[PDB]
């Protein structure tokens, strides 16, 4: 052992099969009597925007992080003039489902006040980063299991049909063990034909914002709230819940369903109390993570099409304290597609791809100009992005075996970009992930489209996270960012002691 | 441990279904050849090829415009009174090799050099000789007379070992005050010198320049031999005198390399000219250019007995040897890589050497 | 390759790669023929994974003078198929041509 | 294609880089067959087949 150039301490470990002595111990699993649930209906819920309030027992019950909200609704969709065609049933089985996911989706903004202190997320194009970004298979297929959760991986519906892996697919024709597509969630039809369609059910959503939380590990529950009060806004355009396939329209671009209308009955949203035993007490006051998602959007007037690049100027910022996490995906803009209901229901969920990106934080320029596109999705991955090489940057090279046509090309998904500051940009000494100051950043970068379809004008954007501490007492909400001071931060005693992969669990 | 340890590497022979073998061997030592590498001077002694499979000649394509992959940067002229034949260039005709093997596709914008397929490959004298014949011939014919004579060929000699030009002969002798002459593309000529040559400005824009000369001024004559000799002789004959093997040979190096041992990463020279600069770094082993002169036959066979001092290579970390791994590469400008090949008929083998540093060095 | 470390006390990243721009052209074998359908297939040809490492004969590298070297050929088919979990597939290794041969 | 051979790591979890390096190298040597890159289909032959 001291056999090294300098030499290294030894210790024995027992191979699995045999200890076969240790000390063990009998871990009794203490948790507090009487654990309830409730469904809180909507106080005054409406067309526009729906709200409800509900308000913990006392002081001494803990509710629980994981909330969620489930809507009954119901649609109805009739065959316009003048496309027809209008022939076979105006639904059909490979081509129409629910947005993933189909609430959140809509919601303009969802606000949610703990305690006193408002908190709240935008939420229509900000869920689309995060959703590809942190899961894997096994907790894809846990909670977040109830809203139709599959992500849409082609440039456009229209090619789709009929792959194995089809984004809007029925139940059977999914492979077994796996995450089932998006038109296997049931509702029942009370009516369809040509002219006329009409469906009735109710879809889950979970609340999203933190601290409530969406990954399948538990951390201890809000309390001691004195009382909380959600409510959202949704969308006037509303049209985009559902979601339809290209092929089955006509040419001379006339579309077989529109128009049609929406309803919902009252909803309800789904807390847990649980409270302790009599003899372990909750210390008066408690301090919790607390993030806080910001979104920063541009949009320019010049387009590309069907796959020329282009490069861009994001415009500048001034960020008040360094972000833990950053995403940078640019999608086909929002000023379209929500005019002209077929294309509003009709358009995917996917962004064009990115060439490469050039990125300056302050006084710097050129970070990351060199690095090959490849070398972002590794450190995405890294971050979990999840997502195979193929689709990042996609393309694909499906070919024809025909005497004599010409070979298809597919445009696929897109790539979304995301760098942790402390991990990937490296921070200036004395600076780190919390700390506040000024810093400016502006990121330029260079795109190609590549649906063979459609010409896109296309809105950049960038998701910033700032990780801060809320500290709840009845009834208070102070939070601070960054606690954090410059010269504290810099002494920084060290811990060879704990890991960092424990640390990147409690994201985020 | 002990202070020195010989290895011998040999490859056998393994064709392809097709019939082929690379010249490589690589295998994993049952057991390990150094104790420890860190104080040893890996050299070689003894290493040898068969050659016997090699091109004599790449005839070089002109790079374009030019869309029959065959004809070359090679031409020939006639003169008469002086009426001139515009140059016919040379075609490298296939079915005098091959013919059995796919021919290329000539590049238009792209790229403009037609890449080498082992289609190229021409062996001997008497095959690409037998080229410029048809040439000649062919040119010739566009300015006919006086009355009749056969335009000149090239041989060679077989232990000349010397090409030859023989022409008529009671004209075109460049004596008489009516020759007829021959001319090149000045880059063809390198094969064909030393004949005896009158220069003329060198790559002029309309073709011909040099000037093959007839007219002896020798102990020269030469006859037949295709009929009872007869006075005066048949034609006039001008070997050269030098004997090449030589400017003609394709063969520029040779380089054996191994990515096992230790060893220390020696850069190879480019033929690139922009630029130089740029180091690179693998491991080189052994490797000679062709020794001028071990005369022909050296074309049947290379060979480097050392003949001292040792030359030394290094070796570098601590790890006991496991594999002998070894590459033999055949170079040509353009410098190509090529793999050699080894021929039915012959083995192909190298030694080794290890000594203690101790030893050599303080 | 040959590339030194940019300044000095510059710590290196341990995962390396190589991109390799290629070009290839197919020709038919005058037997059999025909020979109708074009010569490349719908569901029927595509690289064998993971292509570079399997045509590599070895590579080598040498860490700050001292030489390590892995022989990529035939180790890696079976160095493949474990340790490997479908996470870990879905991720890095995904970019080289990726699935196994059933 | 990754580089394949430890320490560099293709395994998806993360450890101490190499300080403190002078001097990096690699070297690729190529398999001679060039083929071995392409797959097919036995199928498609068909019947004699060549």
């Amino acid at each position: 052992m001291s056999n090294s150039a300098i030499p290294l301490n030894v210790v024995a470990v027992q191979e699995p099969r045999l200890e076969l002595n240790n000390e063990r111990t009998w871990v009794v699993v203490k948790g507090g009597q009487q654990v309830t649930y409730y469904p809180f209906p909507s106080t005054s819920f409406s067309s526009n925007q729906f709200n409800f309030i509900c308000n913990p027992p006392s002081a001494q019950t803990v509710l629980d992080r994981l909330v969620f909200i489930q809507v009954p609704y119901d649609i109805t969709f009739t065959a316009n003039p003048s496309h027809a065609g209008i022939t076979e049933n105006l639904l059909q089985p490979g081509r129409d489902a629910f947005r993933a996911f189909p609430i959140s989706s809509i919601t303009n903004t969802l606000n949610a006040t703990i305690n006193g202190f408002p908190v709240n997320i935008e939420l229509a194009q900000i869920i689309h980063a995060l959703s590809r970004y942190h899961t894997p298979l096994k907790v894809k297929n846990g909670w977040m299991s109830m809203q139709p959760s599959f992500e849409d991986n082609y440039q456009s519906y229209r090619d789709a049909d009929g792959a194995n892996n089809n984004p809007l697919g029925v139940f059977t024709s999914a492979a077994g063990l796996s995450e089932l597509p998006r038109g296997s969630y049931t509702m029942n039809v009370v009516t369809n034909t040509t002219t006329t369609a009409r469906i009735t059910g109710v879809l889950y959503e979970q609340v999203f914002l933190p601290p409530f939380l969406w990954d399948g590990e538990q951390a201890g529950g809000l309390a001691n709230l004195t009382s909380l009060t959600f409510n959202w806004v949704l969308n006037n355009n509303l049209a985009r819940i559902w979601s339809h396939s290209d092929i089955t329209n006509d040419v001379s671009g006339n579309s077989t369903i529109g128009s049609m209308n929406i309803s919902f009955q009252q909803p309800s949203m789904y807390l847990g109390f649980v409270t302790p035993r009599l003899n372990i007490p909750i210390p008066p006051r408690i301090t919790y993570p607390y993030f806080k998602l910001s979104r920063y959007t541009t949009q320019f007037q010049n387009t590309l099409a069907p796959n020329a690049s282009s490069t861009f100027k994001s415009n500048v910022v001034q960020l008040d304290s360094i972000p833990r996490k950053l995403y940078l995906f640019v999608k086909q803009s929002d000023n379209v597609i929500y005019q002209n209901l077929n294309n509003q229901i009709t358009t995917p969920d996917v962004f064009l791809q990115i060439n490469n990106l050039n990125l300056t934080w302050n006084n710097q320029q050129g970070i990351l100009s060199g690095a090959s596109s490849q070398n972002l999705y590794d450190f995405s991955v890294q971050n979990g992005y999840n997502k195979t090489w193929s689709e990042f940057n996609g393309v694909t090279q499906q070919f024809n075996g025909v005497s004599g046509q010409p070979t298809k090309v597919i445009g696929l998904e897109g790539g979304i970009v995301c760098l942790e500051l402390g991990k990937d940009v490296g921070l200036r000494d004395d600076e780190a992930e919390g700390v506040i100051g000024n810093f400016n950043l502006q990121v330029q970068m260079t795109v190609t489209n590549t649906n063979q379809y459609v010409t896109v004008t296309p809105d950049m954007y960038i998701v910033a996270v700032y990780d801060g501490t809320l500290v709840i007492s009845n009834t208070s909400a102070m939070a601070s960012i960054g606690v954090a001071s410059k010269e504290e931060v810099l002494n920084a005693r060290i811990t060879h002691g704990v890991s960092y992969n424990e640390l990147q669990r409690i994201y985020g | 441990e002990p202070d020195t340890v010989y290895y011998d590497i040999l490859i056998p022979f393994k064709p392809n279904d097709q019939g082929f073998s690379p010249a490589i061997f690589q295998a994993q030592l049952t057991q390990p050849i150094v104790h420890n590498p860190s104080e040893y001077f890996l050299s070689v002694v003894r290493f040898s090829i068969p050659t016997q499979n090699i091109p004599l000649t790449i005839p070089q394509i002109q790079p374009y415009p030019n869309t029959n992959v065959n004809n070359t940067i090679y031409s020939v002229s006639i003169g008469y009174n002086g009426t001139y034949s515009s140059q016919n260039f040379v075609q490298f005709d296939p079915s005098l090799t091959s013919p059995n093997i796919p021919a290329p596709n000539a590049p238009t914008v792209t790229s403009p050099n037609v890449e080498v397929t082992p289609y190229y490959y021409i062996y001997d004298y008497s095959t690409f000789l037998q080229m410029i014949n048809t040439a000649l011939e062919n040119a010739f014919n566009e300015i006919s007379a006086p009355v009749g004579a056969d335009a000149p060929f090239f041989f060679y000699d077989s232990n000349t070992e010397k090409i030859s030009l023989i022409a008529q002969a009671a004209y075109y002798d460049r004596t008489l005050t009516t020759p007829i002459e021959i001319y090149c593309n000045v880059n063809l000529f390198t094969f064909f010198d030393s004949i005896k040559h009158i220069g003329l400005g060198y790559n002029t824009p309309t073709g011909r320049d040099i000037l093959f000369d007839v007219r002896f001024l020798g102990n020269n004559y030469y006859q037949d031999p295709e009929t009872a000799p007869s006075y005066p002789p048949e034609f006039i004959q001008m070997q050269q005198e030098y004997p090449t093997l030589s400017n003609w040979n394709a063969v520029k190096t040779i380089q054996l390399v191994s990515n096992l041992l230790p060893i220390n990463k020696e850069s190879i020279p480019s033929f690139r000219n922009s630029n130089v600069g740029i180091i690179n770094a693998q491991g080189i082993l052994a490797d000679f250019v062709p020794l001028v002169t071990n005369g022909p036959e050296a074309r049947i066979s290379i060979d480097f007995v050392a003949t001292g001092p040792w030359r030394l290579i290094d070796m570098f970390g601590s790890v006991p040897i496991y594999m002998v791994d070894l590459y033999v590469y055949w170079t040509d400008q353009t410098g190509g890589q090529y793999l050699i090949n080894i021929p039915p008929g012959r083995i192909l083998t190298c030694k080794l050497v290890f000594i203690k540093k101790s030893l050599s060095k303080y």
